[PDB]
RNA sequence: AUCGAGAGGA
């Protein structure tokens, strides 16, 4: 376990990490101490012969340079001590140790390892500081602060080992990770901050502004936008202005929770070419969310505009900001003085009612719930009570706080905090908690020696009614500290617990590979399944889509998908198709679309069967939603011209394109059956969307179209099969135990000592229940 | 130990010039020009005064790094406008600025009393 | 210096946990984090 | 009275200049103060070379501190950098030499103030390398503390640097500077409770502007054009000549500009 | 241990300032907010630094050798 | 770090030129994030900033003591009197351009300690060093030239990643790779090898 | 429990139900009870329905109750890597751990069995037992030193 | 290269929505029925109060880089006091021959109203949006 | 401290022994210690068992009787509801540490914070000694210019903080620039 | 045991080249290129020997083959210039 | 090279 499984190597490197605005992605600040100690072996070539030779003269005292000379004999000129340092003449298949150059593929890893994501490839960019430099964007899949945090950094040594850096290890492949099936990395915490506030709708942009903005884009064509408002004065909006750096074809649409097309309230998001139409941007459009600005430009344009895209959106962000300002000080947790009167206002009128239920246990009126105690149902009812009056005061504040507020901003921006940091700064910090219960008579029927005996109050107990910024009393001090030393040593126990429990999921799962036959085996050749994921989808490759068949009504579902050429009311229009009026009555191609419309229904049946609740937002390979919108853009659709597809043309080109959508390609019946199996689900997605009525009433597709929609499925399902050789297992193990070490916390056992009960399968649980209906 | 010697803000090292004029890519009459061993004070001074003649029509800087003391200038002009003259009228249209700034200020400093 | 010469050890049934007759004896927050959090005090 | 940047002194002194800077943009007030503050010119000590040192303080403690020590620098511009020079280390064409004596004699605390320092080195009959002494005792900078027995002996060449360099090479402390005081321009968004005219206090450029009508709409056209400074100088170059060679040294490095084009 | 020579935020000299502060504080009877404005340390980048700051070297003088 | 949990490494030093700067000419000598404020809820840090903008402006000192009856409202009153917004807040000018900050900064001073982690007794980089006697491999320690640790945590990672050919270079090539001879028959290591 | 069922108008609805949830547990007299469903009935103690209900019954009530420990702390892990943890656990026939006396007591490599726990103890047993490593195992070429069958190993490359 | 819409409105609602620069504009058209206006208007640049009358006009000109306004030589298209440009991003039919545009001046957006204009108004990235005092 | 009836309870300390305490520290006429407040049974000692017996008031203000318009800054105390005091408190702020008599404010911060910097205190770096140059220590580390901070804490006085102090009052600016 | 192989025809693997046979056939002919192996590409000014393997495997250059081992010993060869790569 | 403690990072 610790000089075989793991052992310490050369050409490695550590040092203090910090952030750099003006980095790549992929790249990493290299100190150059560290870039003139490690050495990568070059063998010479006629297309290395000038430089090498260079860098031999440069000597290994400064960068860059080369620190020894390997012959065919294979002794090595120290490059630092040797009389022939100056007269060196490399003949050819000799070898030179040169430093570590600027573009080299390196890993970089911080520990714990925990994550595929801990040790990625990087490039190397010399610095002239100490530190390790590296991108923001970056932080999320390390966990890696900068108040002090170090990390390693590792230098492969064969023109074998660096392709598999920079082929399989780079940070742009692991953007969109399959752990979660989305994206890991996002704009952070100053991005995040200045991409709301530059989005607004009150935020314009003078043209002296605009111009420096528009050259900080690197790969910017030269073309200035025209400005949104003209006439009085030139001005640009923040929306245009952040557009530049979404590559064109990015199309993004989200609705939030008062989303008409008007917009008033400027949330949702909608992005038609790359340029932003009405959504503020914020951590759910830009953030490492499903379905996001960077999951979408990953699939469509690819890591490599993905991973430019973080710099880009970085470096204008980040540079308006710095000419804009943010800041926050005590004046951003004070609220008015009608409102902090409300809220003792709101503690008074709790603390009442827990002295009236206190003085209704006293008398023995007490009603006790079924299967608890008289003091249990007190607890339950105080507690409840006390955290009324926290949340309920907490939400005064939170009403109170004004879109200037600083903590505000970055709650909306998303880049820091949360409602309860607002609450216990601003109103009431609350009660306090020890073992899940209050705070426990430890002297005799008494909290602290300063009360007398068997008393319950909120004051007493640890109820904590002012606010940090109030100031807690002697009493309301102890007990919160009694508490926070509880969560200090939970930090401490979950911590070790995880990382056995990490450590004991990998060495179980370890061997669990996908074959070539697309069954997933171990070292035994036992099959633990025989397709991967039941599917055989690679995880990256795969999004939530909605299975619109799921829902509505049965009417509803028949107006949009039954198509009754028989029938002059239920009929495709002249409108939709060039044969509207040729087509009617046409009783060859009504059995097409009766057999048609009879697996809509067959599938319809067959889905409500496998999800009972009628949830329709699934995670699957291919989204149609933006091939879509890309054929509408790519073909110039308009939605009056009637389409030229046949019948014949949609009907016939969907079920060639399932067949066309292999994951296994035996030709027996088992394996027939296997692949038609794996593929069900996607095929459920396919006719729902891909059928008749759809296609022409509401995509209006043309057959150039609809042949292309047809080449992009078929395209990018083939992409998303997994890959023989992926480690899964190892995958599976670090998928689980990496978000089982951020898990940290109404009578049932969940979390961590639930999740160990799970894997040390429990004879005696904590907390066995039963479910009847 | 890893830090740079604080003269290179200012002092050019061994083969470096203080302009380098390249020409803009996919950009009509616009020129990018590599100023080394400056900062935002010569930057955001020369940049302003291009956009007070009428026929410059883009007009930028930007430091790529604080690490480095260097910066870019975009300048894009009309046709029949070389950039470099649009740059040569922005400099010497600074400098009569400052000259006439020293000789009001020594005017009225020696008016002045203590 | 200080904090070392009135530092307290207890080697080894909550131990760790701040206890209510720890008021005004011992210190509240100052215990090392992690390992021997709780256990490691100061007077 | 000249076309172009107005000047008006409000107030001038030895160590303070308060001015209104008129008809000039933005950038080149802004790089009027950054090039006050960074490069312009200033003899301060850069080498020491200490003999005998029984202090209680080390050596390169003091050697830090003697060159935050405010030497003359007026005639500056006729001293060469030392890099420029073509001496072997230094001389006195490009540096000042300064020497530092001083035994605890008394049995009281023996103090080395900046008066101690004593030039060496020949200054061919330029104001330069004299510390400056504002102290109304007379006495310099309080150096270094001295015990009955303990002695310190070093020597101190002054070259010629500027504050991009080390901060020491700075002969201004604090660059005074506000524009629209009435927010007219809307360049700031205030911050506030109830009031923003109540919580923020008047500056006292606000009595040299007029107000703005509360009915009238946002003047969206104007620009900044008229700034507000006060120009602070530790002592070794005059307030006046603070700012003159700030221009001065502003329109050498936009000349040097116009001299690297026409060799291209 | 002994009185910077200027401030650290923008660079006043304040190493000629001590004796006098401490003559203003004993032998005038006055408080230290108006010691520091008599010594011209309007800006309280300037004033923290004479009044935080701790002479730890006339206890350094106190050991003999 | 500062008082109040608040820890964190220098990324990035500037002149006073690039610094912003109040309308006094006051600098800071520290910038932090307004991001590391909320999540800690550390608004002591906050105060004292506050308090102790006072009592430098005054020439008093700040009573931070615990169980008091010191209130933001009447440090804010004091502060008010000294002609400074109340809540600290300072109209602050961009020192690259000389235009105003559109948001107003929470500006004074704050206690701020220096702690006993800095990078050049951090720094290591090995390239081939010493190794040990017993197993062959590289030393501990950066004050001994060792290396650094490819763990069985990392073998995780690269065998998740695919990379074979890495992991099996840090196993050998970059560490304890050797090269014995053995039997045919029984498959141990007790053949004699004369070479030459 | 709200519960969303199909109307007879095709759309889903909010059909409220009541439930009874114990305090403890043995299933096998609990469903063979009349007025419940007995088709669907729940426990959180998965080897009471392995044991009652079959294998596969408790290969998905296992993978349930570690997706509510996920999803009840916000998170999210896609269903291939939990499902392989499930079956891995499931495909001896029943309930194995992921603990020493568990999955590393299976027919597996002695070195790499050796690399998790109780090292000396397996490879002493080994020893006895005489028996054969397959070197196909991970552990088995970070041992050797070897190009592991993983990924850029998992094959071969010869000349066209 | 010429008008393509034009009509003289009523504003009936000014709404500062949580904003200090951007009222959204809720104006009723004479001259016709069944056509409405809501529109995102800088306040600060151009002031729009309750009971106003505005002429909307939209041009389809008068891709290339932005110049600066060259002062007298380059000939405006507006006789206006405010210009703004956008794109149209959906075609709503409200009934039948009656429609509704959506325009998106840089975030600030536009509704317009009516029945009769099918010919203009194409789902192009052309929108310029004039209105007289 | 200890509290007796006067019955009217009442503190045994009384203002004419404060001005004794202080009259010893000023000279600095049979001089008036700690154990004069101990031995003249002002002053008890109480362990953990002996104070299950006790009922501690928390300040003197605790013994005041009662009687509105209270200042709505100023936090919220709880009147006690209990009157049989036997002992009263020193001071509240006596049940911190050394390191943690150091944080300012300590009553507005959230408890693991408190325990972060009294760990970090002992990381921060100044004059551990004034006889630094005469030691030989393994290692040393001194701070230039150290300062008394700005805001103190008045059990600062016995820790002898503001003589030997660990920091700087650095002009601290909370705000996002260049985003480094 | 002897000669498991499976033909030309009938073979069920994919036809589309895995990341991770990628990876090792650009770095297998990195490799030998460094060493002053003769190139079957007309380098139009590329040095990196990486990038002459991905110039050289866009044009399908490379005498290569992947025998893709199954489970069972069998095992399928697939040439460089039949698999795809996308 | 073996033990022992202190600390950093979560
Ligand atoms: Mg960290
Ligand atoms: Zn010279
Ligand atoms: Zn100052
Ligand atoms: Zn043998």
């Amino acid at each position: 376990r610790g000089n075989l499984m793991g052992k310490r190597v050369d050409f490695s490197a550590r040092t203090v990490i910090s952030g750099d605005p003006n980095l790549e992605l992929d790249q990493v600040g290299v100190p150059k101490s560290i870039a003139k100690t490690l050495t990568y072996p070059e063998v010479v070539t006629p297309y290395n012969i000038d430089r090498l030779t260079q860098l031999v003269r440069n000597g290994p005292n400064e960068h860059p340079g080369a620190k020894y000379v390997i012959r065919d004999s294979g002794d090595r000129i120290d490059l630092r001590y040797s009389k022939r340092a100056g007269d060196i003449q490399l003949q050819y298949g000799w070898k030179v140790e040169r430093h570590i150059m600027d573009n080299d593929p390196v890993l970089f890893n911080r520990q714990p390892s925990l994550h595929k994501m801990s040790m990625m490839a990087h490039r190397v960019k010399v610095i002239p500081y100490s530190t390790f430099r590296l991108n923001l964007s970056v932080t999320s899949p390390y966990n890696a602060d900068f108040d002090g945090d170090e990390m390693n950094l590792h230098v492969p040594q064969s023109e074998e080992t660096r392709a598999e850096l920079s082929q399989l290890c780079a940070v742009p492949l692991q953007i969109v990770s399959p752990q979660s099936n989305k994206p890991c990395m996002g704009i952070v915490q100053d991005t995040l901050c200045g991409i709301r506030k530059l989005t607004l709708r009150d935020t314009f942009i003078e043209l002296d502004q605009v111009l420096n903005m528009l050259y900080w884009v690197p790969d910017w064509d030269g073309v200035i936008p025209t400005p949104a408002i003209i006439k009085p004065k030139p001005l640009w909006s923040g929306k245009q202005i952040l557009s530049v750096a979404i590559p064109n074809g990015i199309h993004l649409q989200r609705f939030d929770e008062g989303t008409t097309l008007l917009s008033p309230k400027d949330n949702g998001m909608l992005i038609i070419d790359g340029q932003i139409i009405f959504g503020v941007v914020e951590k759910k459009t830009v953030g490492s969310s499903n379905g996001g600005l960077i999951h979408v430009v990953t699939r469509e344009k690819g890591p490599q505009v993905c991973a430019k895209l973080f710099g880009n959106i970085q470096k204008v962000v980040n540079f308006w900001l710095l000419h804009n300002g943010f800041s926050t000080g005590i004046g951003d947790t004070i609220a008015d003085g009608p409102t902090m009167r409300e809220i003792t206002e709101t503690i008074a009128e709790a603390k009442k009612k827990v002295l009236d239920v206190t003085k209704e246990a006293q008398a023995n009126l007490l009603t006790a719930k079924h299967g608890m105690t008289l003091r249990e149902s007190f607890e339950d009812n105080v507690v409840r009570f006390l955290n009324e009056a926290r949340d309920k005061a907490g939400r005064l504040a939170e009403v109170n706080l004004k879109d200037l507020n600083n903590v505000k901003q970055m709650v909306m921006a998303g880049s820091k905090g949360s409602f309860i940091n607002i609450a216990q700064m601003s109103a009431c910090v609350g009660q306090q908690s020890v073992e899940g219960k209050r705070i426990a008579f430890g002297f005799v029927d008494r909290t602290l020696p300063h009360f007398s005996k068997d008393d319950y109050s909120p004051e007493s107990k640890g109820f904590v009614e002012n606010s940090y910024l109030r100031g807690l009393t002697p009493q309301e001090f102890f007990f919160h500290a009694m508490g926070g030393r509880e969560g200090l040593i939970d930090t401490a126990v979950k911590t070790a617990e995880t990382g056995y429990i990490q450590r004991r999921l990998v060495k179980a799962l370890e061997d669990i590979m996908v074959h070539y036959d697309n069954t997933t085996r171990n070292s035994l050749g036992n099959v633990i399944q025989f397709i991967y994921g039941e599917d055989g989808m690679d995880a990256a490759h795969i999004e939530k889509q909605s299975l619109d068949t799921i829902g509505g009504s049965d009417a509803a579902f028949e107006k949009r998908y039954r198509v009754d050429l028989l029938n002059t009311d239920h009929t495709l229009d002249p409108s939709l198709l060039e044969s509207g009026s040729e087509i009617l009555g046409d009783l060859k191609l009504q059995v097409l679309l009766d057999e048609e419309y009879k697996q809509l229904v067959k599938d319809r049946k067959f889905l409500r069967e496998v999800f009972v609740d009628g949830e329709a937002n699934w995670p699957l390979p291919v989204n149609i939603r933006r091939i879509i919108q890309n054929a509408q853009q790519t073909f110039h659709i308009d939605h009056t011209k009637p389409s030229d597809l046949t019948i014949k043309d949609i009907v016939l080109g969907v079920k060639d394109l399932q067949e066309n959508l292999l994951v296994l390609r035996g030709k027996n019946e088992i394996i027939q059956n296997a692949q038609r199996d794996a593929v069900t689900l996607f095929c459920c997605l396919l006719r729902s969307r891909l059928a008749t009525r759809r296609v022409l009433q509401e995509y209006r597709l043309t057959k150039q179209a609809f042949d292309w929609v047809l080449s992009n499925i078929e395209a990018q399902f083939l992409r998303s099969v997994v890959h023989p050789g992926e480690m899964v297992g190892v995958l599976a193990a670090q998928s689980i135990g990496e978000p089982a070490t951020q898990m940290t916390l109404k009578k049932v056992t969940s979390g961590v000592p639930r999740l160990k009960e799970i894997l040390n399968v429990a004879k005696n649980m904590k907390t066995p229940s039963l479910t009847v209906y | 130990m890893n830090a740079p010697d604080r003269f290179e803000l200012f002092l050019l090292g061994e083969g470096e010039s203080k302009l380098k004029i390249d020409p803009d890519t996919k950009a009509p009459n616009a020129v990018v020009i590599t100023f080394e061993k400056e900062d935002h004070t010569l930057g955001n001074l020369i940049r302003a005064e291009l956009l007070n003649d009428r026929k410059v029509l883009f007009a930028a800087y930007k430091v790529e790094h604080p690490f480095f003391a260097r910066f870019k200038l975009r300048i894009q002009t009309t046709e029949g406008y070389d950039p470099k003259d649009a740059l040569k009228n922005a400099c010497n249209s600074i400098i009569n600025k400052l000259g006439a700034l020293k000789t009001n200020f020594e005017t009225e400093w020696n008016l002045q009393t203590l | 210096t200080l904090s070392h010469l009135r530092r307290t050890n207890t080697p080894i049934a909550k131990p760790r946990q701040l206890h209510n007759t720890h008021w005004g004896l011992v210190c509240p927050a100052e215990t090392p984090e992690g390992q021997a959090c709780g256990l490691v005090k100061n007077l | 009275s000249e076309e172009g940047p107005q000047v008006k002194i409000r107030e001038a002194s030895k160590d303070n200049v308060d001015f209104i800077l008129s008809n000039v943009d933005l950038a080149m007030a802004n790089s009027l103060r950054r090039v006050m503050i960074a490069e312009i010119p200033t003899l301060a000590i850069d080498s020491v070379e200490v003999e005998t040192n029984t202090t209680v303080l080390a050596d390169e403690f003091i050697a830090h501190r003697l060159g935050l020590i405010p030497l003359q620098s007026m005639d500056i511009e006729q001293l060469e950098y030392s890099r420029d020079c073509f001496c072997e280390d230094h001389c006195d064409k490009c540096s000042v030499v300064l020497t530092l004596q001083a035994f605890g004699e008394s049995e009281s605390t023996t103090n080395v103030y900046s008066k101690d320092l004593v030039i060496v080195s020949n200054l061919m009959g330029r104001n330069i390398g004299h510390p400056i002494i504002q102290d109304k005792e007379g006495n310099g900078v309080l150096i270094c503390k001295l015990r009955k027995g303990q002695e310190l002996k070093l020597t101190c060449v002054a070259k010629k640097g500027i504050a991009k360099e080390h901060a020491k090479w700075g002969p201004a402390a604090a660059i005074e500077f506000e524009y629209d005081p009435w927010n007219k321009l809307k360049h700031t968004d205030y911050w506030y409770e109830q009031d923003s005219a109540k919580e923020w206090p008047q500056s006292k450029n606000c009595e040299y502007e007029d107000p703005p009508n509360e009915g009238d709409p946002f003047d969206y056209k104007a620009q900044a054009d008229t700034f507000y400074m006060n120009v602070e100088s530790v002592g070794s170059i005059p307030v006046d000549q603070v700012v003159v060679r700030g221009i001065d040294t502003l329109q050498k490095k936009v000349a040097s500009i116009l001299l690297a084009l026409t060799q291209m | 241990m002994i009185v910077p020579v200027r401030c650290f935020s923008c660079g006043k000299v304040v190493g000629d300032k001590w004796e006098s502060y401490l003559n203003l504080l004993q032998e005038d009877e006055l408080d230290e907010g108006t010691a520091l404005s008599r010594l011209g340390l309007k800006r309280y980048c300037c004033r923290r630094m004479i009044l935080t700051h701790v002479d730890l070297i006339e206890k350094f003088l106190r050991y003999n050798p | 770090a500062s008082r109040h949990g608040q820890k964190g490494t220098i990324g990035i030093t500037y002149r006073r030129e690039d610094m912003p700067f109040t309308a006094e000419g006051i600098v800071p000598d520290l910038i932090i994030n307004p991001h590391a404020i909320p999540s800690r809820m550390t608004v002591a840090h906050l105060i004292e900033c506050l308090l102790s903008k006072v009592a430098a402006l005054s020439g008093n000192e700040g009573d931070a003591s615990p169980f008091t009856d010191i209130t933001v409202e009447g440090i804010s009153k004091l502060l008010r009197e000294h002609g400074y917004q109340s809540r600290g807040f300072e109209v602050m000018y961009n020192g690259h351009t000389g235009k105003k900050l559109m948001a107003q900064i929470f500006f004074g001073p704050t206690y701020y300690q220096r702690l006993r982690h800095m990078v050049d007794d951090k720094i290591h980089a090995r390239a081939r060093g010493p190794m040990q006697v017993l197993t062959r491999q590289p030393v501990e320690g950066r004050s001994r030239d060792g290396g650094l640790r490819f763990g069985e945590m990392e073998r995780d990672c690269m065998i998740a990643h695919g990379a074979a050919s890495f992991l099996k270079e840090r196993l050998m090539e970059a560490s304890d790779a050797f090269r014995v001879h053995i039997c045919g028959i029984c498959g141990l290591m007790t053949v004699i090898a004369k070479l030459n | 429990y709200d519960r969303k069922v199909p109307s007879p108008t095709g759309e889903y609805v909010k059909e409220p139900e009541w439930v009874l949830e114990t305090d403890g547990v043995n299933l096998s007299e609990v469903m063979t009870v009349p007025g419940i469903d007995p088709t669907r009935i729940y426990t959180n103690s998965f080897i009471d329905i392995m044991e009652v209900l079959g294998i596969e019954a408790g290969r998905a009530a296992l993978y349930k109750e570690v997706y509510n420990v996920i999803a009840s702390d916000g998170s999210y892990v896609n269903y291939r890597h939990m499902a392989l943890l499930v079956d891995v656990m499931t495909t001896q026939g029943g309930l194995t751990s992921v603990t020493r006396h568990g999955f590393n007591r299976s027919n597996t490599g002695a070195l790499m069995r050796c690399s998790f726990e109780e090292t000396v103890e397996i490879l002493f047993e080994a020893g006895a037992s005489a028996e054969l490593d397959d070197c196909r195992g991970v552990s088995e070429n970070v041992i050797l030193g070897q190009m592991a069958p993983i990924g850029t190993g998992a094959f071969d490359v010869m000349i066209d | 290269s010429n008008t393509l819409f034009d009509d003289i409105f009523q504003v009936s609602e000014v709404d500062p929505g949580r904003y200090n620069k951007v009222c959204r504009i809720e104006a009723a058209s004479t001259t016709q029925d069944q056509c409405k206006l809501t529109l995102d208007i800088n306040v600060e640049l151009f002031p729009v109060a309750a009971q106003d009358s505005l002429t909307v006009t939209i041009a389809s000109s008068l891709t290339r880089s932005w110049r600066p306004p060259q002062a007298g030589d380059r000939s405006l298209a507006d006789d206006y006091d405010y210009v703004m440009y956008g794109t149209a991003y959906k075609f709503e039919e409200v009934s039948k021959d009656l429609i509704a545009v959506y325009y998106s001046f840089g975030g600030l957006l536009m509704r317009l109203e009516g029945n009769y204009r099918n010919l203009n108004n194409l789902k192009q990235e052309n929108a310029y949006l004039l209105i007289r005092r | 401290f200890i509290v007796e009836d006067d019955g009217h309870k009442e503190l045994k300390v009384r203002k004419g022994h404060i001005a004794k305490l202080m009259a010893t520290e000023y000279q600095d006429v049979e001089e008036y210690t700690w154990s004069s407040l101990l031995n003249e049974g002002l002053v008890e000692y109480i362990d953990a068992e002996e104070e299950e017996s006790i009922l501690i008031a928390m300040q003197p203000e605790d013994l005041e009787p009662a009687e509105l318009d209270v200042d709505p800054a100023k936090r919220i105390r709880v009147s006690h509801h209990a009157t049989t005091f036997t002992h009263c408190e020193i001071h509240p702020s006596m049940i911190l540490g050394v390191a943690a008599s150091i944080i300012p404010f300590p009553d507005h911060n959230q408890s693991p914070r408190n325990t972060y910097q009294s760990a970090m205190g002992k990381q921060a770096m100044g004059v551990f000694l004034t006889n630094y140059n005469v030691r030989m220590d393994t290692m040393a580390n001194i701070l230039y210019y150290p300062q008394k901070p700005l805001g103190t804490t008045r059990a600062m006085e016995y820790l002898k903080f503001r003589e030997l102090p660990a920091g700087q009052n650095a002009i601290v600016a909370i705000a996002c620039y260049s985003g480094y | 045991l002897k000669e498991k192989a499976i033909p030309k025809d009938q073979r069920a693997t994919t036809p589309y080249m895995t990341k991770y046979e990628r990876a090792r056939i650009l770095g297998t002919r990195a490799l030998q290129i460094s060493m002053n192996a003769p190139v079957f590409v007309d380098l139009e000014g590329e040095t990196d020997p990486l990038r002459i393997a991905m110039k050289e495997l866009a044009e399908k250059k490379i005498p290569l083959v992947i025998r893709r081992y199954l489970p069972d010993g069998s095992f399928e060869d697939w040439s460089v210039e039949e698999l795809i790569v996308d």
